[PDB]
RNA sequence: AAACUUUCAACAACGGAUCUCUUGGUUCUCGCAUCGAUGAAGAACGCAGCGAAAUGCGAUACGUAAUGUGAAUUGCAGAAUUCCGUGAAUCAUCGAAUCUUUGAACGCACAUUGCGCCCCUUGGUAUUCCAGGGGGCAUGCCUGUUUGAGCGUCAUU
RNA sequence: CUAUCUAGCGAAACCACAGCCAAGGGAACGGGCUUGGCAGAAUCAGCGGGGAAAGAAGACCCUGUUGAGCUUGACUCUAGU
RNA sequence: GCUUGUGACGGCCCGUGAAAAUCCACAGGAAGGAAUAGUUUUCAUGCCAGGUCGUACUGAUAACCGCAGCAGGUCUCCAAG
RNA sequence: CGUGGAGGUCAGUGACGAAGCCUAGACCGUAAGGUCGGGUCGAACGGCCUCUAGUGCAGAUCUUGGUGGUAGUAGCAAAUAUUCAAAUGAGAACUUUGAAGACUGAAGUGGGGAAAGGUUCCACGUCAACAGCAGUUGGACGUGGGUUAGUCGAUCCUAAGAGAUGGGGAAGCUCCGUUUCAAAGGCCUGCAGGCCACCAUCGAAAGGGAAUCCGGUUAAGAUUCCGGAACCUGGAUAUGGAUUCUUCACGGUAACGUAACUGAAUGUGGAGACGUCGGCGCGAGCCCUGGGAGGAGUUAUCUUUUCUUCUUAAC
RNA sequence: GUCGAAUUUGGGUAUAGGGGCGAAAGACUAAUCGAACCAUCUAGUAGCUGGUUCCUGCCGAAGUUUCCCUCAGGAUAGCAG
RNA sequence: AUAUUGGCGAGAGACCGAUAGCGAACAAGUACAGUGAUGGAAAGAUGAAAAGAACUUUGAAAAGAGAGUGAAAAAGUACGUGAAAUUGUUGAAAGGGAAGGGCAUUUGAUCAGACA
RNA sequence: UUGACCUCAAAUCAGGUAGGAGUACCCGCUGAACUUAAGCAUAUCAAUAAGCGGAGGAAAAGAAACCAACCGGGAUUGC
């Protein structure tokens, strides 16, 4: 009664996509993302979830701005050109 | 589902383009190791979860 | 029939067409294709030939 | 090859706009040809030519604005140095060297002297 | 006696052990101090001539400019308007720009590609409507500016 | 309709090695051991005695100086009032 | 006649069977109004525009969830003799 | 005895073949194990004195991987049922066409959709894999195509309800509250006038809700395309008509009536807006049926017969 | 069995873990409920069960005392090397 | 002066060597599962160079047989070596309800070792 | 009437700044239990892990309301 026939009553997504974490983790009735924590400004992180920390932390992506910073610092934050 | 978010449909086109085999000119590239796509998807077997 | 940017709309499209091609546009229909693009059907007035302008453009 | 910015930098805003318009026209025609034919990589060059043209135009306006705000107190935020946030705040050389007058007097009276130990 | 069962060798099979290898890991020591509202990290989407991804970039989209090297790239074709040149390359370097929609995220919202307001400009007879373009509209706190309320309160008409 | 025979397809549980019995003795009920009875390839369909058959590190029982739930004028505290 | 809608009635209740956007009317009497003319745009006619996103297909003994093209389960409209 | 590795040493072995593997061929050692020969193979390796240790497996219902007997066995058995012939192709129990029989029997194995799915829909090519047989076929594989809206929905409204702000608690992420002890603005006429105010916001693809129908069309789309005919909203506006010298209309006893016929703040009221059951009346569609006009079927015999077309949208 | 009411049901909404809901069975709370799921502390501890890798040689036991919330275990003496 | 598994740039090791060492030597926090938090893989090696097998033949084709390259195809994209379980063929041998094993020996098949 | 003052407000006022990330180390706050005790409640694990705030390149601390009782020393931090 509870298994194979009951599981056929499953068509009501309790989760949507976040704009922040991009995961199917945005709860609707609660309006929270249990991975990002949006729409809170704090990112959701927990020490005991270290695997999870490193699934998302810097390094995991593009680093659009940061990756060039060592170059700039090494140069000494130049101005002008040659 | 016949009345669907545009966000959703955006992702649909994404998956539609992501579901294909390799171009074969890659297999002739110097020092290749890629014989077949490992990330393909078929709606019958496995899902997207959107 | 044209492929169009997703940020477009009928007004912009109409405008740009008369601009680029020196045409009187009757009406426009749009859709977003499953391939993530904007297809744009564009009816002309009777004063013009879509065919003639097509091979003017060099697709035919 | 195509176009060169050192040839373009001697030109004006209007010539550059015309150049850009011509490039976009040509690009449109090339897109038409790209489906008439299997492959067409001449389109890359005009794509990069557009980029170079826009760069030069942006440079002209930006340097005009810079020479307009030459030696003014408030420059625009997109025109200040970026160095990094914590530095864009932190003290200046002036503020760092600001020193009270008591300390000035002690420094002048009794600065560290050069000395040596032999005899 | 065949077959069948069983053992042994060869050869062949299943399988990927062993050996050798290693653009990886780990550990130790040194040296340095640089995220972010001047909009980060992260996300989504899209970008190549021919790509799915990885990688890189953002409508200037495997990148633009400047500088250095000084003639490649390469799977195919295309180029070469050159090769004693301000000039190839997915080169390096990188100080100037672009930097989609988002994101602390900042007009308001956000399972919405949702609905408004201010300035300038352009078309439609248009201060009033529609549309396009361009630029703007968060909160708290500080410094100050201007306008202001209070029989709080002073002096005089 | 099955099982049965065929074309094609094509698993699983279980498996110390294995597979005829009696008596004895034995961890006091042996497929093997000792003494006897016996003993002929390969087998087919069923069959449900035995394999102390498989299923499951026994849920009863006892233990553990292992726990949990519940109760209470048990020990000790406690939010509250 | 069936399905359906609909109207007025009747019964039922210690149950009397959402809200707002939104549109309109009325009371009102601010205001402004004619003569060489002046007033009227809930009458008629006349001109222009009407954006964004979804739109295919299945909805089940093969497109959904049940590790699967699972005799399962999943809400609904039409419904002939 | 043996394994990995390090120091030292054999001016150690080696592509004329290193280690590695097989070898019912041999030799030494009580043994741990070592050596040699043959075959294979292709790049590093050993003996000795020392050092060092993640150091020797049959077990742990040990771990990962792989293979076996079981066994070509169990078994592929619900949903009434298939058959003939052609074409195709190498090949047809199963593809197509055609013909027969049969089913679901409209409470359908039909047609349409919401949720969900995501291109599966369609065309061509195509069978290595899946379709627990098959496979010329396919919801497969490969490549492409395809989803058109002022009128449908979303967009708006609010419901249960969530949730900022001012504030307050909280060490603190934060919690409470949403007529809050707030100095919470915008309505018309740079300014003078003047009136009002519990003012966030989100929350229904079934609730409320402005307006569109026809006929045709595609391989696949349509209230979205085409042809034609309408409607609504917003904004512009000008001609007509209407009204006035009694300036802001007339008729009707009245119910009321008209192609129009001023009317600010402000206030009142209404529609939005509403249960369920019963039966009765009315209409639409469908069902039955008559004549007549076409077409088809039966026609040894009978049957003025059986069936079918005779339709008219929104506005 | 019931089939027009304490009916059945979709969708939205509220209630969260010693907490929730409960026409009360300790039932339900995503196949999980006499205290969910995920991660961490955590390799928790375990007088208890299982396992514990090469040779040969030489030697060679104990299951007894005493005390223990001690009786499936320890210490101590004894046996052994 | 001190701390530092993070970030960046270096240099080293009596370390591990692809079931090891970071979970990841490769398109790995990827694929995939779960409503969700979270969980989380496996997967290295042709050759000096593709020279990746022209052409013929059989077949519908895959493929085979040839041929041919290459130092080698006992290196042919299922590719370094290529073990065992396990299986086929060949060969040898035995077999009355197990097999296997110790001592001893026949029989069979095979084998080293002595001299000028 | 005019002009001040005090207080509190507003403004898309001119210009500024805080948020979040990361978090090996650092300053704090809050804060357990398994465990050990052969039981167990104090005690221990632990002034730890988990949870929260906030920094830097180092932090923090630091120039004595000190250590001492010697014939006295003399900021802090670390071995
Ligand atoms: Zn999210």
């Amino acid at each position: 009664g509870k298994g194979t026939p009951s599981f056929g009553k499953r068509h009501n997504k309790s989760h949507t996509l976040c704009n922040r974490c991009g995961r199917r983790s945005f709860h609707v009735q609660k309006k929270t993302c249990s991975s990002c924590g949006y729409p809170a400004a704090k990112t959701r992180s927990y020490n005991w979830g270290a695997k999870a920390k490193r699934r998302h932390t810097t390094g995991t992506g593009r680093m659009r701005y940061l990756k060039h910073v060592s170059r700039r610092f090494k140069n000494g934050f130049q101005t002008g050109s040659a | 589902a016949a009345q669907k978010s545009f966000r959703i449909k955006q992702k649909m086109a994404k998956a539609k383009k992501q579901n294909r085999p390799l171009p074969q000119w890659i297999r002739l590239r110097t020092n290749n190791t890629i014989r077949y796509n490992a990330k393909r998807r078929n709606w019958r077997r496995t899902k997207m979860n959107i | 029939v044209f492929q169009v940017s997703m940020k477009a709309n009928k007004y912009q499209i109409k405008k740009a067409v008369k601009e680029l091609y020196e045409v009187d546009v009757l009406k426009v229909n749009t859709l977003v294709r499953p391939n993530g693009t904007k297809k744009a059907y564009v009816r002309l007035t009777a004063d013009y030939d879509a065919l003639d302008i097509a091979n003017r453009i060099g697709y035919i | 090859a195509g176009v060169k910015a050192y040839e373009l930098r001697t030109k004006s805003k209007e010539q550059l706009a015309s150049q850009l318009v011509d490039l976009k026209k040509e690009l449109a025609e090339l897109k038409v040809q790209k489906l008439s034919r299997p492959s067409l990589p001449k389109i890359k060059t005009v794509r990069k030519s557009i980029a170079c043209v826009l760069t030069v135009i942006n440079e002209q306006q930006r340097e005009a604005v810079r020479q307009l705000y030459k030696g003014k107190k408030y420059q625009p935020k997109d025109l200040r140095a970026k160095k990094t946030r914590a530095l864009r705040r932190a003290l200046t050389k002036f503020e760092a060297s600001q020193v009270t007058e008591k300390q000035r007097k002690k420094q002048i009276a009794f600065p560290q002297r050069k000395y040596a130990i032999k005899a």
